Protein backbone atom coordinates (compact mmCIF):
# COMPACT_ATOMS: atom_id res chain seq x y z
CA UNK A 1 0.00 0.00 0.00
CA UNK A 2 0.96 3.61 -0.76
CA UNK A 3 -1.02 4.21 2.70
CA UNK A 4 1.59 1.48 4.50
CA UNK A 5 4.42 3.64 2.75
CA UNK A 6 2.98 6.85 3.93
CA UNK A 7 3.00 5.23 7.98
CA UNK A 8 6.40 4.33 7.25
CA UNK A 9 7.05 8.00 6.83
CA UNK A 10 5.76 9.27 9.22
CA UNK A 11 7.13 7.16 11.94
CA UNK A 12 10.25 8.06 10.40
CA UNK A 13 9.02 11.97 10.67
CA UNK A 14 8.39 11.62 14.12
CA UNK A 15 11.45 9.54 15.26
CA UNK A 16 13.62 12.29 13.77
CA UNK A 17 12.06 14.99 15.74
CA UNK A 18 12.20 12.67 18.40
CA UNK A 19 15.67 12.57 18.26
CA UNK A 20 16.11 16.36 17.35
CA UNK A 21 14.44 17.11 20.77
CA UNK A 22 17.07 15.22 22.86
CA UNK A 23 17.86 18.76 24.54
CA UNK A 24 8.40 19.22 30.08
CA UNK A 25 5.02 20.16 31.60
CA UNK A 26 1.90 18.97 29.31
CA UNK A 27 1.52 19.33 26.49
CA UNK A 28 4.98 17.84 25.54
CA UNK A 29 6.67 17.02 22.15
CA UNK A 30 8.85 15.08 23.95
CA UNK A 31 6.23 12.98 25.34
CA UNK A 32 4.05 13.45 22.75
CA UNK A 33 6.28 12.54 19.95
CA UNK A 34 6.85 9.10 20.64
CA UNK A 35 3.55 8.32 21.56
CA UNK A 36 2.08 9.23 18.56
CA UNK A 37 4.93 7.14 16.82
CA UNK A 38 3.76 4.00 18.85
CA UNK A 39 0.56 4.62 17.65
CA UNK A 40 1.04 4.58 13.83
CA UNK A 41 3.22 1.35 13.99
CA UNK A 42 -0.15 -0.43 15.44
CA UNK A 43 -2.61 1.26 13.04
CA UNK A 44 0.10 0.08 10.41
CA UNK A 45 -0.32 -3.21 11.55
CA UNK A 46 -3.98 -3.45 11.69
CA UNK A 47 -4.48 -1.80 8.51
CA UNK A 48 -2.51 -5.25 7.30
CA UNK A 49 -5.72 -7.54 7.95
CA UNK A 50 -9.17 -7.92 6.29
CA UNK A 51 -11.79 -5.67 7.04
CA UNK A 52 -11.85 -3.92 10.30
CA UNK A 53 -11.47 -0.88 7.02
CA UNK A 54 -14.93 0.18 8.13
CA UNK A 55 -17.56 2.10 6.10
CA UNK A 56 -15.41 2.65 3.05
CA UNK A 57 -15.24 5.86 0.83
CA UNK A 58 -14.77 9.50 1.83
CA UNK A 59 -14.31 10.19 5.43
CA UNK A 60 -13.63 6.88 6.20
CA UNK A 61 -10.49 5.75 7.57
CA UNK A 62 -8.62 5.72 4.73
CA UNK A 63 -9.61 9.03 3.74
CA UNK A 64 -8.80 9.95 7.60
CA UNK A 65 -5.38 8.70 7.27
CA UNK A 66 -4.51 10.08 4.24
CA UNK A 67 -5.54 13.64 5.43
CA UNK A 68 -4.04 13.15 8.92
CA UNK A 69 -0.58 11.63 7.70
CA UNK A 70 -0.27 14.87 5.35
CA UNK A 71 -0.89 17.34 8.07
CA UNK A 72 1.13 15.80 10.57
CA UNK A 73 4.31 15.85 8.02
CA UNK A 74 3.19 19.41 7.74
CA UNK A 75 3.28 19.92 11.31
CA UNK A 76 6.61 17.76 11.96
CA UNK A 77 7.99 20.23 8.92
CA UNK A 78 7.51 23.33 11.65
CA UNK A 79 8.80 21.79 14.72
CA UNK A 80 12.28 20.51 12.81
CA UNK A 81 12.49 24.42 11.27
CA UNK A 82 12.23 26.07 14.68
CA UNK A 83 14.27 23.04 16.58
CA UNK A 84 18.20 24.35 17.44
CA UNK A 85 20.66 22.02 16.16
CA UNK A 86 10.63 34.86 23.56
CA UNK A 87 8.94 33.63 19.88
CA UNK A 88 10.66 30.02 19.81
CA UNK A 89 8.79 28.98 23.57
CA UNK A 90 5.84 30.25 21.70
CA UNK A 91 5.93 28.59 18.46
CA UNK A 92 6.72 25.07 19.76
CA UNK A 93 3.81 25.52 22.84
CA UNK A 94 1.58 25.92 20.11
CA UNK A 95 2.75 23.46 17.99
CA UNK A 96 2.69 21.08 21.28
CA UNK A 97 -0.81 21.92 21.64
CA UNK A 98 -1.47 20.79 17.78
CA UNK A 99 0.23 17.58 18.66
CA UNK A 100 -1.77 16.86 22.01
CA UNK A 101 -4.70 17.20 19.74
CA UNK A 102 -3.37 14.94 17.28
CA UNK A 103 -2.24 12.19 19.18
CA UNK A 104 -5.49 12.54 21.32
CA UNK A 105 -7.75 12.37 17.89
CA UNK A 106 -5.65 9.39 16.57
CA UNK A 107 -6.24 7.68 19.94
CA UNK A 108 -9.85 8.19 19.91
CA UNK A 109 -10.73 6.94 16.28
CA UNK A 110 -7.64 4.32 16.09
CA UNK A 111 -7.09 3.11 19.67
CA UNK A 112 -5.00 0.47 19.97
CA UNK A 113 -4.79 0.74 15.99
CA UNK A 114 -8.03 -0.31 15.15
CA UNK A 115 -10.63 1.98 13.79
CA UNK A 116 -13.42 2.86 15.19
CA UNK A 117 -14.76 5.84 13.77
CA UNK A 118 -17.99 4.31 12.27
CA UNK A 119 -18.66 3.72 15.90
CA UNK A 120 -17.43 6.72 18.36
CA UNK A 121 -20.15 8.15 19.94
CA UNK A 122 -20.54 11.66 20.77
CA UNK A 123 -20.23 12.74 24.50
CA UNK A 124 -23.53 15.42 24.11
CA UNK A 125 -26.43 13.35 22.73
CA UNK A 126 -28.27 15.96 20.61
CA UNK A 127 -24.99 16.84 18.94
CA UNK A 128 -23.98 12.87 18.49
CA UNK A 129 -27.69 12.60 16.68
CA UNK A 130 -26.59 15.32 14.36
CA UNK A 131 -23.30 13.60 13.42
CA UNK A 132 -24.90 10.14 12.31
CA UNK A 133 -27.87 11.90 10.73
CA UNK A 134 -25.48 14.37 8.83
CA UNK A 135 -22.19 12.61 8.15
CA UNK A 136 -23.51 9.23 8.47
CA UNK A 137 -20.63 6.63 9.14
CA UNK A 138 -17.92 9.18 8.19
CA UNK A 139 -15.59 10.04 10.77
CA UNK A 140 -13.89 13.32 9.32
CA UNK A 141 -14.77 15.88 6.67
CA UNK A 142 -13.40 18.75 4.87
CA UNK A 143 -14.57 22.06 6.60
CA UNK A 144 -16.19 23.80 3.64
CA UNK A 145 -18.45 20.71 3.40
CA UNK A 146 -19.03 20.74 7.60
CA UNK A 147 -19.96 24.23 7.68
CA UNK A 148 -22.92 23.18 5.15
CA UNK A 149 -23.51 20.18 7.00
CA UNK A 150 -23.81 22.36 10.29
CA UNK A 151 -25.44 25.14 8.88
CA UNK A 152 -28.68 22.88 8.16
CA UNK A 153 -28.93 23.46 11.82
CA UNK A 154 -26.65 26.29 13.12
CA UNK A 155 -25.55 28.45 10.38
CA UNK A 156 -22.78 31.09 10.77
CA UNK A 157 -21.85 34.05 8.72
CA UNK A 158 -19.23 33.75 5.79
CA UNK A 159 -16.23 35.45 5.98
CA UNK A 160 -14.79 36.50 9.43
CA UNK A 161 -16.83 34.80 11.56
CA UNK A 162 -17.29 31.58 9.71
CA UNK A 163 -12.89 31.76 9.74
CA UNK A 164 -12.95 32.25 13.56
CA UNK A 165 -15.65 29.13 14.02
CA UNK A 166 -12.89 26.78 12.19
CA UNK A 167 -9.96 28.08 14.13
CA UNK A 168 -12.17 26.93 16.81
CA UNK A 169 -12.88 23.59 15.97
CA UNK A 170 -9.75 22.75 14.00
CA UNK A 171 -7.71 21.44 17.41
CA UNK A 172 -5.43 19.51 14.80
CA UNK A 173 -5.34 22.67 12.56
CA UNK A 174 -5.49 19.82 9.51
CA UNK A 175 -8.52 21.77 7.72
CA UNK A 176 -10.87 19.17 8.07
CA UNK A 177 -13.21 18.54 11.38
CA UNK A 178 -13.12 14.62 12.74
CA UNK A 179 -15.79 13.57 14.89
CA UNK A 180 -13.53 13.62 17.60
CA UNK A 181 -13.03 17.83 16.88
CA UNK A 182 -16.82 17.84 16.74
CA UNK A 183 -17.16 15.92 20.22
CA UNK A 184 -15.11 18.20 22.09
CA UNK A 185 -16.50 21.36 20.39
CA UNK A 186 -20.24 20.39 21.13
CA UNK A 187 -18.76 19.64 24.72
CA UNK A 188 -17.57 23.09 25.33
CA UNK A 189 -20.04 25.23 23.76
CA UNK A 190 -23.01 22.96 24.66
CA UNK A 191 -25.79 23.37 24.99
CA UNK A 192 -26.77 22.38 21.80
CA UNK A 193 -29.78 24.66 20.72
CA UNK A 194 -27.86 27.87 20.91
CA UNK A 195 -24.48 26.13 20.06
CA UNK A 196 -23.19 29.31 17.94
CA UNK A 197 -24.80 31.68 19.92
CA UNK A 198 -23.02 30.34 23.25
CA UNK A 199 -19.74 30.07 21.15
CA UNK A 200 -20.34 33.67 19.99
CA UNK A 201 -20.66 34.99 23.45
CA UNK A 202 -17.63 32.94 24.66
CA UNK A 203 -15.19 32.63 22.16
CA UNK A 204 -15.23 35.94 19.75
CA UNK A 205 -16.95 38.61 22.16
CA UNK A 206 -15.84 38.07 26.19
CA UNK A 207 -12.83 39.19 26.71
CA UNK A 208 -11.74 36.27 29.39
CA UNK A 209 -11.36 33.56 26.26
CA UNK A 210 -7.73 32.26 25.11
CA UNK A 211 -7.27 29.91 22.61
CA UNK A 212 -4.84 27.81 22.18
CA UNK A 213 -2.71 28.38 25.48
CA UNK A 214 -1.00 26.14 27.64
CA UNK A 215 -1.59 25.90 31.85
CA UNK A 216 1.95 27.34 32.32
CA UNK A 217 0.91 30.15 29.37
CA UNK A 218 -2.11 30.59 31.53
CA UNK A 219 0.00 30.85 34.74
CA UNK A 220 2.23 33.66 33.34
CA UNK A 221 -0.74 35.69 31.25
CA UNK A 222 -2.47 36.21 34.71
CA UNK A 223 0.35 37.52 36.70
CA UNK A 224 -0.26 40.66 35.28
CA UNK A 225 -3.37 40.70 37.45
CA UNK A 226 -2.39 39.41 40.47
CA UNK A 227 -2.87 42.53 42.35
CA UNK A 228 -6.52 42.34 40.89
CA UNK A 229 -8.72 39.85 42.64
CA UNK A 230 -11.56 38.69 41.23
CA UNK A 231 -9.42 38.61 37.50
CA UNK A 232 -9.99 35.66 35.10
CA UNK A 233 -9.55 34.12 32.02
CA UNK A 234 -10.97 30.76 30.35
CA UNK A 235 -9.26 28.15 28.02
CA UNK A 236 -9.83 24.42 26.94
CA UNK A 237 -7.98 22.26 28.94
CA UNK A 238 -5.20 20.89 27.18
CA UNK A 239 -5.30 17.14 29.15
CA UNK A 240 -8.48 17.13 29.47
CA UNK A 241 -10.38 18.02 26.03
CA UNK A 242 -13.74 18.73 26.01
CA UNK A 243 -13.42 20.56 29.49
CA UNK A 244 -12.57 24.04 30.25
CA UNK A 245 -9.43 25.66 32.06
CA UNK A 246 -10.77 28.57 34.23
CA UNK A 247 -7.61 30.90 35.72
CA UNK A 248 -8.14 32.92 38.23
CA UNK A 249 -6.21 35.58 40.85
CA UNK A 250 -8.35 34.90 44.71
CA UNK A 251 -8.21 37.14 47.17
CA UNK A 252 -4.94 36.81 48.29
CA UNK A 253 -3.42 36.96 44.81
CA UNK A 254 -2.59 33.35 43.81
CA UNK A 255 -2.95 32.36 40.21
CA UNK A 256 -5.11 28.98 40.37
CA UNK A 257 -6.71 26.89 37.64
CA UNK A 258 -10.25 24.86 37.91
CA UNK A 259 -11.79 22.87 35.80
CA UNK A 260 -15.43 23.14 35.95
CA UNK A 261 -18.60 20.56 36.27
CA UNK A 262 -20.23 18.95 33.33
CA UNK A 263 -22.23 22.60 32.94
CA UNK A 264 -22.69 25.43 30.34
CA UNK A 265 -19.79 27.66 30.73
CA UNK A 266 -22.23 30.76 30.60
CA UNK A 267 -23.99 28.92 34.15
CA UNK A 268 -20.58 28.61 35.76
CA UNK A 269 -19.07 31.94 34.92
CA UNK A 270 -22.77 33.66 35.86
CA UNK A 271 -22.50 31.87 39.15
CA UNK A 272 -18.74 32.64 39.85
CA UNK A 273 -19.64 36.02 39.30
CA UNK A 274 -22.49 36.07 41.77
CA UNK A 275 -20.23 34.33 44.11
CA UNK A 276 -17.68 37.39 44.02
CA UNK A 277 -15.03 35.02 41.87
CA UNK A 278 -15.10 35.29 38.22
CA UNK A 279 -15.34 39.06 37.84
CA UNK A 280 -12.83 41.02 35.79
CA UNK A 281 -12.29 39.07 32.40
CA UNK A 282 -8.47 39.07 31.26
CA UNK A 283 -8.49 41.96 34.23
CA UNK A 284 -10.59 44.30 32.49
CA UNK A 285 -12.93 46.61 34.09
CA UNK A 286 -16.58 44.83 32.41
CA UNK A 287 -17.50 41.64 32.60
CA UNK A 288 -20.03 40.73 29.68
CA UNK A 289 -23.26 39.65 30.37
CA UNK A 290 -24.13 36.11 30.01
CA UNK A 291 -28.30 36.32 29.99
CA UNK B 1 -1.86 18.99 41.73
CA UNK B 2 -2.17 21.58 38.65
CA UNK B 3 -6.17 21.89 38.98
CA UNK B 4 -8.07 22.74 42.07
CA UNK B 5 -11.04 22.64 43.72
CA UNK B 6 -13.93 25.23 43.05
CA UNK B 7 -13.93 28.43 44.39
CA UNK B 8 -16.96 27.85 44.55
CA1 LIG C 1 -8.84 18.94 12.16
Amino acid sequence: WEEARALGRAVRMLQRLEEQCVDVSPPSLRDLLPRTAQLLREVAHSRRAAGGGGPGGPGGSGDFLLIYLANLEAKSRQVAALLPPSRLRRQLAKLAIIFSHMHAELHALFPGGKYCGHMYQLTKAPAHTFWRESCGARCVLPWAEFESLLGTCHPVEPGCTALALRTTIDLTCSGHVSIFEFDVFTRLFQPWPTLLKNWQLLAVNHPGYMAFLTYDEVQERLQACRDKPGSYIFRPSCTRLGQWAIGYVSSDGSILQTIPANKPLSQVLLEGQKDGFYLYPDGKTHNPDLT
Amino acid sequence: QRYSSDPT
